[PDB]
């Protein structure tokens, strides 16, 4: 009936004809009936897509683009198109002036991607990947997010998509976006594509200097959740190698802010993001501390409880703000004075697993630095916690990873917390009331540079009372101290020869 | 020189580094370094790599391709 003839009269040879036909069919297709007749036809799909990538009459392309989107939203009709080659053509279009060609062109293919099995191959195939990036530079937020969500669906899972993607200039173009449109689907199909682009070694370093930190903490805020998740989730997924970049208080202000959240995700990530970005940025850690960021990690420490996924950064973060920078000092007392000494110390014992207790020995050191902590520290049962922890990996180191942790980390961890400790008096007392001088002296032989520098370090803090000084003595320590004298590491040297002198001031007078 | 001169010269350069090393000196180290000031601005006239911070890898790809 009509299907043939229209068929027959697509494929006439007089092009007035077709543009005659193509209206026709694109008007048959917007009813359920004609439409079903057309997408069983392998010869009239077959014209329709024929007639569009051939076609140079703007209704033309239009109609028969047109058709295709109608029967896309059918089973039959995607396959049929699938069949006729209709990817091929689909994507020339792409290429069309058109807004009208394009976007049904774009929203064809999107179909296709989400339900055709066969179809993201024969995008890529067709370089679907290259046309879509191009066209990024669009403005019109609807075609955008329909653009956007394809190149996701083709990027997930599929590193050689994520490489061409790359290559064609993607990262920018969607940190683009991300900096210059508001419509929320937009906003959130794009965080999804960045999102899965993040995790690939060769996107991520493109994306972060892009601009993309900066860009997805302008979201933050917003009141979709969904939205705000994703930039989250790719912030993270970015920012060790994010450490170097510049204008970002305002991402870690709101960071901060976030830390409040009672959703846990947000909670986590937040602290996540917060701890990799602290790392040896003077900047960014006075940023931190200048927001309260101190009391904010506190309090969310606090809340976790024994949830170390958020714990863990979150110390890792408190470690990272409690050193090395012209506010350390102010961030070591500021820890104490919003009440995060007992839980601190608490996160040394079970159940916490290694990670996190390495984390939590560095940050009881850092702290230590300031002499307002020594007594409270003390008063939290710390020393005896770090002794017990110190004897036991430093038995496991003589008799490789624990959880991913190295027991020779540990021993260094705990000798140096105790090293800063026994700067106070009070501290020394105890320390040395454990009977750990036998130990600290044995770790004298280690072979491990660092962990001869802090014990020898501890020893020479103990050195400053004269009893503690003889014991030292006393347990041989001069030998191994001996050995040291000739070490690289000044530090080593230094404190090695100052346990010497020390050991040899006391009585030690005439000859003999 | 002699062997007593080496030993005050390396006391006064080890107690100078341990003071700028940020801990204490006694009491006698103190006063040693008043009795040989003159070594002591002798040698005034003549450190970092710390807590260095490890970022955690939290990226996790998806499968194949």
């Amino acid at each position: 009936r009509a299907i043939p003839e229209l068929t027959k009269l697509l494929n006439d040879e007089d092009q007035v004809v077709v543009n005659k036909a193509a209206v026709m069919v694109h008007q048959l297709s917007k009813k359920e009936a004609s439409r079903h007749a057309i997408m069983r036809s392998p010869q009239m799909v077959s014209a329709i897509v024929r007639t569009m990538q051939n076609t140079n009459d703007v209704e033309t392309a239009r109609c028969t683009a047109g058709t295709l989107h109608n029967l896309s939203h059918h089973r039959e009709g995607l396959l049929a198109i699938f069949k006729s080659g209709g990817i091929p053509a689909l994507v020339k279009m792409l290429g069309s002036p058109v807004d009208s060609v394009l976007f049904y062109a774009i929203t064809t293919l999107h179909n296709l991607l989400l339900h055709q099995e066969g179809a993201k191959m024969a995008v890529r195939l067709a370089g679907g990947l290259q046309k879509m990036v191009a066209l990024l530079n669009k403005t019109n937020v609807k075609f955008l997010a329909i653009t956007t969500d394809c190149l996701q669906i083709l990027a997930y899972g599929n590193q050689e998509s994520k490489l061409i993607i790359l290559a064609s200039g993607g990262p920018q173009a969607l940190v683009n976006i991300m900096r210059t449109y508001t419509y929320e689907k937009l906003l959130w199909t794009t965080s999804r594509v960045l999102k899965v682009l993040s995790v690939c070694s060769s996107n991520k370093p493109a994306i972060v200097e892009a601009g993309g930190m900066q860009a997805l903490g302008l979201h933050l805020t917003d009141p979709s959740q969904r939205l705000v998740q994703n930039c989250l989730w790719t912030l993270r997924n970015l920012s060790d190698a994010a450490t170097k970049q510049e204008g970002m208080e305002g991402l870690l202000g709101t960071l901060v802010q976030l830390l409040g959240s009672d959703d846990i995700n947000v909670v986590t990530c937040a602290a996540g993001i917060l701890s990799n970005l602290t790392c040896n940025n003077y900047k960014n850690k006075m940023m931190v501390c200048q927001v309260g960021g101190i009391e904010a990690l506190v309090r969310t420490v606090l809340r976790a409880g024994d949830r170390e996924d958020i714990t863990e950064p979150a110390i890792c973060a408190l470690r990272h703000l409690t050193s090395r920078h012209q506010e350390a000092e102010m961030a070591q007392n500021a820890v104490r004075l919003h009440y995060g000494l007992p839980v601190v110390v608490k996160l040394l014992h079970p159940p916490s697993h290694w990670p996190l207790i390495k984390a939590t020995v560095g940050l009881i050191r850092n702290l230590a630095l300031c002499p307002a902590n020594h007594a409270p520290l003390r008063e939290q049962g710390a020393i005896p916690r770090l002794v017990q922890l110190l004897v036991r990996a430093h038995q496991d180191t003589q008799r490789q990873f624990v959880e991913g942790v190295r027991m020779e980390e540990i021993v260094e961890g705990c000798t140096g917390a105790l090293h800063i400790l026994a700067r106070d008096v009070h501290n020394r007392i105890v320390i040395r009331g454990l009977n750990t001088i036998p130990l600290f002296v044995q770790l004298l032989y280690s072979p491990i540079e660092n962990i001869q520098r802090v014990a020898a370090g501890v020893l020479c803090e103990l050195a400053q009372d004269k009893e503690a000084a003889e014991a030292i003595e006393a347990e041989g320590a001069t030998a191994p101290l001996t050995e040291l004298l000739h070490s690289r590491n000044e530090g080593v040297a230094t404190y090695a020869a100052a346990v010497l002198f020390r050991m040899s001031e006391d009585k030690p007078q005439d000859y003999k | 020189k002699s062997p007593e001169e080496m030993y005050i010269q390396q006391k006064v350069r080890v107690l100078l580094m341990l003071r700028k090393m940020g801990s204490n000196l006694t009491a006698s180290e103190e006063e040693f370094l008043r009795t040989y000031a003159g070594v002591v601005n002798s040698q005034l006239s003549q450190i970092d790599q710390g807590a260095e911070d490890v970022v955690m890898a939290f990226s996790r790809s998806e499968t194949e391709d």
